[PDB]
């Protein structure tokens, strides 16, 4: 004992659709570790390098903007009228993290085969205590729910790979990347180390001004230039890098002549950016279309 | 033998 209530759990994260942005919805503790707990389990039945099929909408990061989220899901459709590929970094920076990983969590149960999450980099007990989750979690509710996040982080899948041709991660390829079987083997929970595959999927950045790999100024991992993405997309046979991590100007960026996009789904980024958010749309011969939602 | 191409028809969601 017992189930979850996900029905009227969705049902009261989505009553606040149309409100003045920003009314929260506060769920039970137990809800919110239900959530933790069933979604949990099924992150580590689905494997942690996802392959998926299209068609599907992929999002880049959320960052605790809830309502941003809703209007996603509102152009984008509702799940389950559209299957759903998020880039990771749900929490951190917005104002309401809590409501926002507990509705793609709530998708995540409700939808497992069609909602799929991966890895950010702010899915990471070591950063989100930093950068607002820890103190959203302890205002509203205990640092022990906190605990159950990260327990529930600590599984998430961190790669996808959509129809063999789209490899999708958080923040980009690493070094230590040579077969996509390294990243099948990273068994889960874990942790985010300070270095290796797993760090690099959820920290790297495309750069310009970089021929192969450099130093990253985030202090961690790499950056990696356009030739780095060519020679990868050829030897895996794949045709495009989406990732995230990276705020830009219109919601999406394209990267190396077309070959990697960055997807931003965060418009008005921390208040301080006046970036647009965006949403690609891959249908089922892989054209990619791209909604751009302006900031309200 | 699918490849990924890229739309020209982007859609933009504003508020007025
Ligand atoms: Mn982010
Ligand atoms: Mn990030």
């Amino acid at each position: 004992m017992g189930s979850l209530n996900l029905d009227s759990i969705i049902g009261r994260l989505l009553e606040v659709q149309g409100s003045r942005p920003g009314k929260n919805v506060q769920l039970t503790e137990n809800e919110i570790r239900g959530l933790c707990l069933k979604s949990r389990e099924i992150f580590l039945s689905q494997p942690i390098l996802l392959e998926l099929e299209a068609p599907l909408k992929i999002c880049g990061d959320i960052h605790g903007q809830y309502y941003d989220l809703l209007r996603l899901f509102e152009y984008g459709g509702f799940p389950p009228e559209s299957n759903y590929l998020f880039l990771g970094d749900y929490v951190d920076r917005g104002k309401q993290s809590l409501e926002t990983i507990c509705l793609l969590l709530a998708y995540k149960i409700k939808y497992p085969e069609n909602f799929f999450l991966l890895r950010g980099n702010h899915e990471c007990a070591s950063i989100n205590r930093i950068y607002g989750f820890y103190d959203e979690c302890k205002r509203r509710y205990n640092i022990k729910l906190w605990k159950t996040f990260t327990d529930c982080f600590n599984c998430l899948p961190i790669a996808a790979i959509v129809d063999e041709k789209i490899f999708c991660c958080h923040g980009g390829l690493s070094p230590d990347l040579q077969s996509m079987e390294q990243i099948r083997r990273i068994m889960r929970p874990t942790d985010v180390p300070d270095q290796g595959l797993l760090c690099d999927l959820l920290w790297s950045d495309p750069d310009k001004d970089v021929q192969g790999w450099g130093e990253n100024d985030r202090g961690v991992s790499f950056t990696f230039g356009a030739e780095v993405v060519a020679k990868f997309l050829h030897k895996h046979d794949l045709d495009l890098i989406c990732r995230a991590h990276q705020v830009v100007e219109d919601g999406y960026e394209f990267f190396a002549k077309r070959q990697l996009v960055t997807l931003f789904s965060a418009p008005n980024y921390c208040g301080e950016f006046d970036n647009a958010g965006a949403m690609m749309s891959v249908d089922e011969t892989l054209m990619c279309s791209f909604q751009i939602l302006k900031p309200a | 033998a699918r490849k990924v191409r890229f739309s020209e028809k982007v859609t933009v969601h504003f508020l007025a």
